[PDB]
């Protein structure tokens, strides 16, 4: 009867219809709904348990600059920054804190290091004047949470009262049992009822850019759940 | 010379270079196509316990890892290549392995969820779900490994010859 | 929809971005002030067990770690910023954490010494002793964390609404 | 009475006579006998147990190229290749995946990296035209096994039916208890009886080259055994 | 002042810079000599348990590691440099240590096979087998260490003064 | 009453008077006294216990070179060398094995790698001719020990007979419980009585240089103790 | 045994060593420590009582 699956921000067991993504909002700090999963017709019910079900959620943002004659090799940012689980070094991390891509030169761009104290990052390359650039740094200073919807956009409850910060979420090394993250709360729902994963943070996150090298979908969520067939 | 009569329940592992296994290339958004097929040899019985390690190491043709949003699903099948809902195990994502230390580390070692068994003529498939506008799988560089022989960590795949034990038919 | 009636003794943790906590910069040779202040919210009761993890991760304004001879002291207080000798916990040095793996590793995870409790209106302070001719603390980059939610290792901070339980007042008087 | 020794591809407790080495064969894929150990006169018996006795076996091959005017800095190979336990980086490995030596310039040659997907490897140096070169890359795509001989070249049994691949053998990090390799089977023999260690693989391995820097004997075997005095 | 009366069974370790140990250079294809000699001091008794760590870290004169096909053998001896087959321990190869992390890591920490004891006047030798056409050992840079003091991991070498205990002679005869 | 403090090579709970530092001696190999702590007037007594009290002691040395026209990028040394707990890589260590500073160019100097077999180290920069340099590499081949003094320079006993080598001291990764170092011996003393920390090694260590970037005091000691108020 | 003395911001019965003075701070309003008295070696103990002991501080 019961199984233990993973569910992702796209498709998976659902089929890309009863998922929906969305960005947050910047100027009004508000508890937006960045993702939501609706139980399809075919399942009987879905469960969700804390301290039983593992999780992963790698968000990012997007920013841009303008090429100049001066040898920049460094860019400021609008988002608080830190390393992935802490380290000054690049390529030792579980994943890159930041990625950069040049529109003109359709190539990746490495990263040397950064201050990780102020909103700063180094670039290893020397961008030319007029060249367009994009960057997908780490995100910080946010809160994440869950809530349930009974088919109508009509809340009935909340999985767990207190929000967990995405900041801390990046801080812990993920994907290690014993050190794996496990939120609290014990939810369950049935056909056409929705779980919404909600965000409260200033910086504008992303889901799709169509010019990101390390995979198509920039960010990701991967959550464990229990299903009754 | 002298050799010990090792028990019939031999501790083994599966990989590409075997006769009762096969693979074939995959493109993009092709769930129904099995990237890898396994079949039970004749007069043998395979057993895969619930705490069995799992280890796909797929690649791109250019020699790269694929989009970690990609999904992998091991799944048992009835005969005639026919899948089943029950008995499935290891519905995982292609990311979050760290292939460098994956088999090395008991931490990175991802195990299955539930037990499993393979009667003499049965099938186990490995479906893959790649998002579109991505690179395809290359069979020359891809590989599967399951079970953990040769290490005090992890578990191993049990095998037995059907023609030795009498209640093997009852167990099947 | 269905949600489970989770127990009142909720398992939580503390950090900078909360209302009932505050911080402020610190100079050098400067014990008396709380670099970080904590206060009990209204009609709640916080509980910190003896095996509770602890994790200060202070910084310098330029983004560096400070002199490891620096000292940190968590300390309970009576009301009015009035410290007390008994009930003190976590008199540690700023060095010997390895902030990289500190919370991450149960080995590096430095726990408290004795139990602790916070009645609805009480204070817990975090004094810091920096040797002179050193750089000061910068509140933008500093941080405290205590308790270990979200891990089979470590413990978590207990919380309860004072209005729910009847012996909440009894435990408050018990301290 | 009983001890727990190591035995090597040369000498050791035996004395270099009752060992014998041999290469494999390439065009007919056949279960050659690359090594064999004959129990000497002086011992009483030898035992061998799986999940009790550790092991190590580092094989390689040999290939050559021809110097050219063009700046090669890369060579293809005839053997499947991967890193030592996996990593893109050199000098972090438990040992070098590959070694190169220039006949003219009697010096070592470092290695930068490789693709590790096709039969490829990079060279850090710039070989000259006409200079002769040798290389001893990792080996792959093989099987190893054991069998016993009763003084006559006349088999009686087999330690363990199913072969283990040398590919996997390189993949696991060696020399770590818990992660140490331990085959199966429980063998034992007596005076002048032989254990043969057999190979089934295409590529031509080596034992001796007399121009290899990192030691005289290129490859090696180091197995644990139990002996009755 | 006050010092605790530590037990007679003291936990110790061996290394080059001691009086009851010695070494000397070695060439190639050269088994018979002890590259390193150990001897029991007077009126003492040393004990080496079976789970004792071992750590040879030999070198070449130019400052390099040698051919890992090289072999090392610790071996007990009767008096007079007279080796014995029984009681031998640690027949290992010179490779497969990873000297960088060898003592450091309990994984890499290679232990002995069986127990061992050294009566007051006895010898333990460390023979080395280098294949020919190889570089020789250099005593200036070589080193042995056995036992693991100063770590929760590993074991330590026991020592006791023979004159203190009455059954010290009984254990000496027991070997 | 009783507490568990740390004590350092400067000031701390004492006040910089009842500490004293000193260097070792080179040509006569002798059990010098590099550090010593005298119990002040105000305390009642001090205790010290092994397998209870942790410890840290990072020593170094000093050497110098002379700039030359030839592109050195490497220097020999007079001290045995190894990595910090073992690794070929720099910036992964718990701390740098070695530091270098140019007098003319008042800047740090990075390090690439080293042989770590002979007395060797690489420099990443290209020093100019005539430029003065200083370097503070790791130290090796030494012994450390304790002893007590009863106000007079007059020994009464020794904490623990057998010395521990500083070599091994660097080898273990420090500051990890379970892997933390804990010597043996159970000492205790009272007012104006001294504990001396003694050194036996050839190479000349240092305490102060006034031109070292990573802090003022080059070396350090940090020991746990128990105090009766 | 017991006496009733006065103690001052300098010297007095102590000896100018186990006193210490200090100024306050202006921009950060903080509970500075302007004066402090350490019980010397020679005394046995010191007491202090309110509604018993007078005071002056200009």
């Amino acid at each position: 009867q019961t199984q233990e699956y993973t569910i992702n921000h796209t498709g998976g067991v659902l089929g890309d219809s009863y998922v929906t993504t969305a960005s947050n909002q910047t100027s009004p700090q508000r508890e937006t709904a960045v993702l939501s999963f609706e139980c399809p017709r075919k399942f009987e019910e879905i469960n969700y348990v804390g301290q039983r079900d593992a999780t992963r959620f790698v968000p990012r943002t997007t920013e841009s600059i303008t090429g100049s004659a001066n040898d920049d090799t460094v860019v400021d940012l609008t988002a608080n920054i830190q390393p992935v689980a802490g380290e000054e070094v690049i390529a030792e991390q579980d994943y890159p804190v930041a990625v950069a891509y040049n529109v003109t030169q359709g190539v990746e761009v490495d990263v040397v290091d950064a201050d990780y104290a102020a909103d700063t990052v180094t670039l290893g390359t020397n961008p030319a004047d007029g060249d367009e650039v994009k960057v997908w740094p780490i995100m910080s200073d946010g809160d994440v949470q869950f809530r349930l919807i009974n088919q109508f956009g009509q809340e009935e409850g909340r999985v767990y009262p207190w929000s967990t910060p995405l900041y801390r979420w990046h801080d812990f090394p993920q994907l290690k049992r014993g050190r794996e993250i496990n939120l609290h709360g014990s939810a369950s729902w049935s056909e056409n009822e929705t779980l919404e994963i909600l965000l409260d943070a200033p910086q504008a996150l992303t889901w799709e850019d169509s010019d990101y090298p390390r995979g198509q979908y920039v960010t990701t969520l991967e959550q464990d759940v229990e299903i009754t067939l | 010379p002298e050799i010990g009569n090792n028990g019939a329940e031999k501790q083994i592992s599966l990989h590409k270079g075997q006769p009762f296994i096969d693979t074939q290339d995959v493109g993009a958004a092709d769930p129904n196509t099995p990237a890898v097929t396994i079949e039970g040899p004749s007069d043998y019985v395979i057993a895969i316990d619930a705490g069995t390690p799992v280890a796909p190491e797929f690649r791109d043709a250019n020699g790269d890892k694929l989009d970690p949003s990609t999904r992998v699903t091991i799944q048992k099948c009835d005969k005639q290549g026919n899948p089943l809902g029950d008995g499935i195990v290891f519905s995982d994502t292609l990311g979050r392995f760290e292939y460098s230390k994956m088999r090395s580390d008991p931490d990175y070692m991802r195990k299955t969820t539930t037990s499993l068994m393979i009667d003499e003529r049965e099938i186990v498939k490995i479906f893959v779900e790649v998002p579109p506008n991505a690179n395809g799988m290359d069979a020359d560089n891809s590989r599967i490994t399951i079970g953990d022989d040769t290490s005090d960590y992890g578990k191993a795949v049990g095998i037995v010859e059907h023609g030795d034990l009498s209640p093997a038919e009852s167990k099947a």
